[PDB]
This record gives C-alpha cells, sequence and structure tokens, in this order.
RNA sequence: AGGUGUUGGUUGAUAUAGACAGCAGGAUGGUGGCCAUGGAAGUCGGAAUCCGCUAAGGAGUGUGUAACAACUCACCUGCCG
C-alpha cells in the first residue's frame, strides 16, 4: 500500500498534534495553552485521538 | 497511496504544474518566486527541490505546494496523500 | 528438543478452567493429563503455586520442583486440611521461630546472587512480611537484632 | 539529602586510596543493569567498583597533592563515565578475569562496531515473512525451502559506520549478536605513574 | 435474599420430578390448585358432598382408595384458616412403585410466585400444567394507563395481576367564553397538562426500576383520546424506559375496569418478546462469521479444545443435543475419564475396550449434557443463554452448526 | 469560573562541591511479593509496602495485553557552564 517511512513524513502535520477542548482548534504535540483567543489561552488540552 | 503524482515545471523554475493527485481532473499551477529556482533531483525519483539566497522567499515557495495538496471531504489521519517538506539546511557544504 | 516451560499450576490440589493448553496443545500433550501429573509430584504443598519445570522431550516431561520465596512460609506455619468459602484475609499471623529462617538461609545459598550471611536473611525476613508475622520484634527491630551479636554464621 | 550524602564519600577516597596504592581506570559505553550485578560476584574479594561525577573526583585529589604528589597526574585522566576499579594482589589476573568474561546480547540500533563483521550462511526457523525491505542495502538473498539460506557475503556495518535505522531493523527478523557487551579499558594506574 | 430464594428455585424442581412419575393405580389421585385470592371456607363445603358421592362407586378398591384419601386432605386445610400469598397446591392418594409396594402420601405447599389457577382431578398418576409452565414462564412486562381521569402502574406475570400505584387528578375544561383571555387561557390550560404528564413520566421512575436497571424484559402503554402519544414522545421521557415501549393501545374503559382489556389487546405482541431476544443472539452468530477477527467455534470437540482454557462470553446452545454424558471406568487398572457420545455410538457399540492392558472396559450411568453444562456455567463462563430454532434464522443454526457454539473473547489460534 | 498578556507582593526549595534547558548511557533480583479472580508477572482491585548491590534503578510515572511480552518515567551519569 505505502512505504513505512514515508508515513512518518506524512503523519506529522495531520496525525501528531494537540487540541483545545474548548475551542477545537490544532496546536503542535509539545503545547501546553491554546494560542487563539476566544477559549482564552486555556490549558484543557488533550491529544489528537489515533486511528484503527 | 494509488494515484501517482506527476509534477512538471516551466520558466526555467518559476512555475509548477501538479496533475492526478488523487486522481482528480483539474491541474493546480504554484508560482515559486524571483530569486529561487525550482528542479527535480538526480538520485532520487518525486524529489522537488527549492534553491535560493533567501530563507523566507525560498521557505514560503515550498509552503504554497504544500497548500494545493490537502484533503477535502475525508477523514485526513486515512489518506495521507500530498507533497511535504524532508530536508533543510545549505546549497554547498564546509 | 529440550525447551523448559514454567506452568504456575494449582500444586497439590485440582483446580477449575485449565488455561494450560496454548503451551501444550500444538506440540501433543493432553489437556486432561498435566492437571493430574503435578497433582502427586508436588505432593503436600496442598494449596501452593510453584512454578513447575518441564523437561519437554520426545519422549515424556520429567517432573521437578523450583525453590521460591513464598512457598515456605505458608508451609511451616501448620494446618490441618482447609475448605475453599475463604473468610476475608486467608493471611496469618503466628510466631515464626528463628531455627527455620537460619536454614532458609543456608538453601537460599544454592541460588546464588548475594554477599555474606549479614544479607542474605533480611532479605528472607524480607519475603516473610508479605504474608504477615514477625520474630521478637518487626522488620524494624531485626536491623537492630542482626547487629553486634544477631545469629550470623 | 544531598549534604550528608557527599560527607561518607570523602572519607571513603581518603580510606580506598590508601589501602589500595595500586589502580585502573575504566569506563561505561553499553553495559547494563544485571551485568553489573554479574560482574559484582566474579571479584568480590579483590576488586571495589566506585564510579562518580567529576568535580568530585577533582576537588577529592587537591587535598591529597600535599600529602601524596603521586596522585598529580590524575587530573587530565577523566573522559566518559570514569570509574576507579581498584587492585594490589595481582593486575595480570583482575584484568584478564574481565577478558573471558564478557557478557553477550543482540547489538544496538546506533553503536559502531570494532571488527568488519563478515556473514556466512544460516536458517531462521519462521512461516513467510518477506524479501521486500531486504533488498535494499545489497545483499539479494534466496528464499530457500521456508528459511531464507544466505547467497552473498555482503558486509554491511564496518570500521567507524553508524549502525543507523534501514540495516538495524531488518536484522530483528533474523536474531545475532556480533559482539559480547562489556568495559573497553583506556589507561592503568600502578604504583604513581601510568604503564600499559 | 440471594442466598434464601435459590435453595427455594433449584429444590423443588427436583422434588416434581419424582411425583409426576408416581404411576399408582385406579382413579384415587387428588391433584388440585388454589388461586390466593379464594376463602378455604368454599373448599370444606365443596369436599363435604364429594364423600357422600364417593360413596356410590360400584368397585371395592377404588371406592374405599378415594374414602381414606378424601379425609386426609379434609385435616390439612383445617390446619390453614386462610390460603397465604401465592396459592397451596395439595397432593394426596397413594402411589405403587419399585417392589410391588404401595406408600400413601399427603403434601400441601405455599408456592413462590402468585398463581391463579383452579384444578380438581383424580387420575392413575399426579398432574402438573399449571407449575411447569408459570413458575418456568419467567420475564415480566409493565403497564401505564393515560387519561384525563386517572393514571394506573400494574404488572402482567403469565396469568397474574397485580395493581402496583394509582392516581386521579381534577383536569380542566376545553371550552373558551372570552377575547383577550381566551388567548392565555389556551396556554394556562395546556399548563396544567403538562405538569400531569410529567407527574407520570416522574411517577415512572418510583414503580419500575431497580440496580442501574430496569426490573422488566417489555413494556405497554394504554389510553385514549391519544394521550399516551404525549407521554410516549417526550424529552422528559427517559431513554431505556422510551426504548421498550412495546405498544400504543387505543380503548374503550379506564381504571380498574380498562386494565383487563389491555393485557387481551396485545395477544399478539406479549408472546413476540422471546421471538425477538433469541433471533438477535442468532443473528450475531452469523455477525462474527462474516468478519475476518475469528472468534467462534462448533462441534462437542472443538468448543472442549476452547472452554477449559480461555472460557467462551456467552455459551451458545440449542437445548435439544441428543448427545449426553456416560462416565467410563475400568475393571482392572481402575482408570477413569469422562466422554461424549453420537447417535449411533451410544446404543450399541463394543470398541469400549481397554485395549491398553487388553481388559473390559464398563460405563457408570450417564447425565444428561444440556443438565451438565448448568452444573458448571459460572464455572466455565457466565450467562447460560440457551437459543432455540423457530425463526428464519434459528433454523439454520441446528442443522448448520449441530447444536453448540461459542464466542470468544480473545484471538484463539486454533489448528486445523 | 479561567489565562505562560504584562505587572507588584508572599513562602519554600535547587547552585562553581558544577544545577535549569537541550543532546546521550543505565532504569535490576528473592519476585510471577502475598488476600481475592478464569489472570492480577508493577501497572482494574484490597489493605500491608522489605533488603543483597551500588555513581543509580522506586515493592512503580504512564502506554499497552486474556496473562505477559514489548516501549517510557521516577534517580543517577558524559557534554555545557
Amino acid at each position: 500500500i505505502i512505504e513505512p517511512s514515508l508515513r512518518q513524513l506524512a503523519q506529522k502535520y495531520n496525525c501528531d498534534k494537540m487540541i483545545c477542548r474548548k475551542c477545537y482548534a490544532r496546536l503542535h504535540p509539545r503545547a501546553v495553552n491554546c494560542r487563539k483567543k476566544k477559549c482564552g489561552h486555556t490549558n484543557n488540552l488533550r491529544p489528537k485521538k489515533k486511528v484503527k | 497511496a494509488h494515484f501517482p503524482i506527476n509534477v512538471v515545471i516551466q520558466e526555467n523554475g518559476s512555475l509548477v504544474e501538479i496533475r492526478n493527485f488523487l486522481g482528480e481532473k483539474y491541474i493546480r499551477r504554484v508560482r515559486m518566486r524571483p530569486g529561487v529556482a525550482c528542479s527535480v533531483s538526480q538520485a532520487q525519483k518525486d524529489e522537488l527541490v527549492l534553491e535560493g539566497n533567501d530563507i523566507e522567499l525560498v521557505s514560503n515557495s515550498a509552503a504554497l505546494i504544500q497548500q494545493a495538496t490537502t484533503v477535502k471531504n475525508k477523514d485526513i489521519r486515512k489518506f495521507l496523500d500530498g507533497i511535504y517538506v524532508s530536508e533543510k539546511g545549505t546549497v554547498q557544504q564546509a | 528438543e529440550i525447551k523448559v516451560v514454567y506452568l504456575r499450576c494449582t500444586g497439590g490440589e485440582v483446580g477449575a478452567t485449565s488455561a494450560l493448553a496454548p503451551k501444550i496443545g500444538p506440540l501433543g500433550l493432553s489437556p486432561k493429563k498435566v492437571g493430574d501429573d503435578i497433582a502427586k509430584a508436588t505432593g503436600d504443598w496442598k494449596g501452593l503455586r510453584i512454578t513447575v519445570k518441564l523437561t519437554i522431550q520426545n519422549r515424556q516431561a520429567q517432573i521437578e520442583v523450583v525453590p521460591s520465596a513464598s512457598a515456605l512460609i505458608i508451609k511451616a506455619l501448620k494446618e490441618p486440611p482447609r475448605d475453599r468459602k475463604k473468610q476475608k484475609n486467608i493471611k496469618h499471623s503466628g510466631n515464626i521461630t528463628f531455627d527455620e529462617i537460619v536454614n532458609i538461609a543456608r538453601q537460599m545459598r544454592h541460588r546464588s546472587l548475594a554477599r555474606e550471611l549479614s544479607g542474605t536473611i533480611k532479605e528472607i525476613l524480607g519475603t516473610a512480611q508479605s504474608v504477615g508475622c514477625n520474630v521478637d520484634g518487626r522488620h524494624p527491630h531485626d536491623i537492630i537484632d542482626d547487629i553486634n551479636s544477631g545469629a550470623v554464621e | 539529602d544531598r549534604a550528608t550524602w557527599k560527607s561518607n564519600y570523602f572519607l571513603k577516597i581518603i580510606q580506598l586510596l590508601d589501602d589500595y596504592p595500586k589502580c585502573f581506570i575504566v569506563g561505561a559505553d553499553n553495559v547494563g543493569s544485571k551485568q553489573m550485578q554479574q560482574i559484582r560476584m566474579s571479584l568480590r574479594g579483590k576488586a571495589v567498583v566506585l564510579m562518580g561525577k567529576n568535580t568530585m573526583m577533582r576537588k577529592a585529589i587537591r587535598g591529597h597533592l600535599e600529602n601524596n604528589p603521586a596522585l598529580e597526574k590524575l587530573l587530565p585522566h577523566i573522559r566518559g563515565n570514569v570509574g576507579f576499579v581498584f587492585t594490589k594482589e595481582d593486575l595480570t589476573e583482575i584484568r584478564d578475569m574481565l577478558l573471558a568474561n564478557k557478557v553477550p546480547a543482540a547489538a544496538r540500533a546506533g553503536a559502531i562496531a570494532p571488527c568488519e563483521v563478515t556473514v556466512p550462511a544460516q536458517n531462521t526457523g519462521l512461516g513467510p515473512e518477506k524479501t521486500s525491505f531486504f533488498q535494499a542495502l545489497g545483499i539479494t538473498t534466496k528464499i530457500s525451502r521456508g528459511t531464507i539460506e544466505i547467497l552473498s557475503d555482503v558486509q554491511l556495518i564496518k570500521t567507524g559506520d553508524k549502525v543507523g535505522a534501514s540495516e538495524a531493523t531488518l536484522l530483528n527478523m533474523l536474531n545475532i549478536s556480533p559482539f559480547s557487551f562489556g568495559l573497553i579499558i583506556q589507561q592503568v594506574f600502578d604504583n604513581g605513574s601510568i604503564y600499559n | 435474599s440471594a442466598a434464601d430464594r435459590n435453595v427455594e428455585i433449584w429444590k423443588i424442581k427436583k422434588l416434581i420430578k419424582s411425583l409426576e412419575a408416581a404411576r399408582g393405580n385406579g382413579t384415587s389421585m387428588i391433584s388440585l390448585i388454589i388461586p390466593p385470592k379464594d376463602q378455604i371456607s368454599r373448599v370444606a363445603k365443596m369436599l363435604a358432598d364429594e364423600f357422600g358421592t364417593a360413596s356410590n362407586i360400584k368397585s371395592r378398591v377404588n371406592r374405599l382408595s378415594v374414602l381414606g384419601a378424601i379425609t386426609s386432605v379434609q385435616q390439612r386445610l383445617k390446619l390453614y384458616n386462610k390460603v397465604p400469598p401465592n396459592g397451596l397446591v395439595v397432593y394426596c392418594g397413594t402411589i405403587v412403585t419399585e417392589e410391588g409396594k404401595e406408600k400413601k402420601v399427603n403434601i400441601d405447599f405455599e408456592p413462590f410466585k402468585p398463581i391463579n389457577t383452579s384444578l380438581y382431578l383424580c387420575d392413575n398418576k399426579f398432574h402438573t400444567e399449571a407449575l411447569t409452565a408459570l413458575l418456568s414462564d419467567d420475564s415480566k412486562f409493565g403497564f401505564i394507563v393515560i387519561d384525563g381521569s386517572g393514571a394506573l402502574f400494574g404488572t402482567l406475570q403469565g396469568n397474574t395481576r397485580e395493581v402496583l400505584h394509582k392516581f386521579t387528578v381534577d383536569l380542566p375544561k376545553k371550552h373558551g367564553r372570552a377575547a383577550q383571555s381566551a388567548l392565555r387561557f389556551a396556554r394556562l390550560r395546556m399548563e396544567k397538562r403538562h405538569n400531569y404528564v410529567r407527574k407520570v413520566a416522574e411517577t415512572a421512575v418510583q414503580l419500575f426500576i431497580s440496580g442501574d436497571k430496569v426490573n422488566v424484559a417489555g413494556l405497554v402503554l394504554a389510553g385514549s383520546a391519544d394521550f399516551k402519544t404525549e407521554l410516549s414522545q417526550s424529552d422528559m421521557f427517559d431513554q431505556r424506559l422510551q426504548s421498550k415501549v412495546l405498544k400504543l393501545v387505543d380503548i374503550s374503559y379506564g381504571g380498574e375496569n380498562g386494565f383487563n382489556q389491555a393485557i387481551e389487546l396485545s395477544t399478539e405482541v406479549l408472546s413476540n418478546v422471546k421471538f425477538i431476544q433469541e433471533k438477535k443472539l442468532i443473528g450475531r452468530y452469523f455477525d462474527e462469521i462474516s468478519q475476518d477477527t475469528g472468534k467462534y467455534c462448533f462441534g462437542v470437540e472443538d468448543t472442549l479444545k476452547a472452554l477449559e482454557m480461555g472460557a467462551v462470553e456467552i455459551l451458545i446452545v440449542y437445548e435439544n443435543l441428543d448427545i449426553m454424558r456416560y462416565v467410563l471406568h475400568c475393571q482392572g487398572t481402575e482408570e477413569e475419564k469422562i466422554l461424549y457420545l453420537t447417535p449411533e455410538q451410544e446404543k450399541d457399540k463394543s470398541h469400549f475396550t481397554d485395549k491398553e492392558t487388553g481388559q473390559e472396559h464398563e460405563l457408570i450411568e450417564s447425565m444428561p449434557l444440556l443438565e451438565w453444562f448448568a452444573n458448571n456455567y459460572k464455572k466455565f463462563g457466565a450467562t447460560l443463554e440457551i437459543v432455540t430454532d423457530k425463526s428464519q434464522e434459528g433454523s439454520q443454526f441446528v442443522k448448520g452448526f449441530g447444536g453448540i457454539g461459542g464466542i470468544l473473547r480473545y484471538r484463539v489460534d486454533f489448528q486445523g
């Protein structure tokens, strides 16, 4: 189906990330607070749920 | 992941054509900038190569192609098809 | 073709749901025969788990018992035959006389991992506290009883 | 705490240096935790391991240089994870003890190889694997009756090469160990002067 | 009480085994059932005129076997001044058994569950219709009734009727008679129907609920003038109670006159609940065979290869397996192991020889297979979910799979 | 109810005897510690919760399984100042 070390390059921009619980944002995986202003820089972060 | 993407260039570097990505019929065009030279590698297959004397102008040109290829309608943890950045550094080495 | 397998079976008495058969079902032996093989060979361990070794050859399996920590503590504190209704905490608390613990530090000498006998008795007493017991003062007292004039060989 | 903890180690080095006037210097590149406490069971009666931090070793020497000028030579002899396996009774029987008891295992996916590892034929004992991520590195083998017996004798890791990702993960399918994991000695400190 | 009921269910099932196969003589066997509501006074009347009438039976033996066995039951129900909750089952008479042997018997017990049945026979044996398909007939249903003049919650067993709770309310008029007031008097009149039907949604949490679960396997909602359709479909009505609502009954009557009519307006959906609860499990078994994970077994050799190890979750069984359990026991060697036999192998088969030491291998008495799987159902798993074969997917199950299954938990690696 | 915007304040620890990043090498046996359960190998669960070895490895920080396997982190090391 696909080369097994051209998948760690394709997953990095859509799969290995973090999310605001309060405004559904996308941020880099090594965060603590949301970036945006709408949630008021909250620290209710959680990771992007994996595929099966 | 099925439909190989065919990339072909013009204007000795300044324009880029992108065909058959997912098997779409429409043909994308991207324009890199002035003072930056696009290409196709000699040692790898589907390898674009983005040169030039400025980090900003170069890296914005990287990012136009990378955001020509973004999936609509569909779960993006599964279809992982595009053109995305590999190696940064320098044109010659010391 | 030797291949030594470790099966923590019911020991003296026979159990209920026998999951020995992924190890012993793709190779040969019956799923009824190994449950009663250990019924006699272990003997009067009664209901103590010991991980038994099987000398698996072309022919048949040699049944021999492995040295352990928790088997010697429940056997010395003496029981008649028991039930399976099992009261809250089957754990015990008597008084292990210091004749057995120094004898077990010579049996610990054959596993072979340690210094002298000033540091094998504190880890046999270290295994004895998990069931529930003490020998004239708890293991607080056994760092103060060993130094100056404890039973050192 | 870390105030009364150092107060026992500066008294242990003035004890162990006068008690053992001869010494060694050793490191620790790939040597584990069970592996230490198998070699602890070896020379116990005549070897006492004493590793440590650099500047606690650098400070302890300054009190000694007034007493013994012969300890002047171990101020630029600390590079790596330095330790000092003490010795007095024999220096040709303690080093040849740790020569013939190197505890082996399959290699790291990282560390370079001193030997230029040559590869004969072999057999695994498995079902159908694949020759799809193997033919890249350059050993074009034959799937001969289940177990893939090697046809070509091309070397992969040589003197100096970094054992990276693509030839490190494909050696977990075949199960092999080139070396034996152990402490590679650097210097030898005998009687106040360095002699090999 | 868990320990107080479960001594009474399985113990009295073995008393009903040996009495039914009684097999005595003549017609001297008083079989009897009283329903709980009735007086014991109207029985000592009846059986008084069945003692001068029973003296004109010609045959010498039959007549005095009776009038002995009729005046023993006369003094059993003197000790009873009333009849309790759940009734009274009277077994009197005089059997014959092993060894040309006559032994008189005179039982009288209060059963479990309030029965409703009435019975009086005198055959050559003992009679059981209303014990083995009412006390066996388990799953309960719930009956709400809605109207402007009242509401009422009650249950229906197989043949029992309980009236749990009811409550009346004084609902207003409909018919308006002003202009500006007649606008808001319509919000103010419909407002006093909402806190009624939310006092029937909320009173459905009082009577029908037990242990993060409801204590019934179905539900029916009655009424008239479409006031079930305002309890049945609202956001205030609970999710799990809303998903069991099996019927929308329209009728004449209400209260205690119209609780009886909703029991025989659903004679075609009260007997169509196990026909779905058993069809889902036979539909859920062929979806395991469809999918590529591999968690299913078949046969009496592969299900015993994979029940002793990691035991199955829901042990799938066709009740009528003909196969039963025979235990084998050698002569000289004294060696024994338990085995299972197919149609031909149990009747005439002298293959049962020791072979090893060359001796005769005799087989000590049997034990039924659906009965032996109930000797160990909580041991090797839990939930003994027995299934039938009448349905459109139950039909092929038995002959297609021989009457056995086992949806395994973890990835079991079979070998064949 | 909240904020790693920026700004005053209060208490208590980590440091040239080499911390705080980052970038590398370890993270053990008696032991699969005992009571429950079809299993509790440290990882639903229950109260109990030790020492041989040391520069350092806790009767255990999380991810993962029917039991594990397999991979992290507590605590210490080389560079760096």
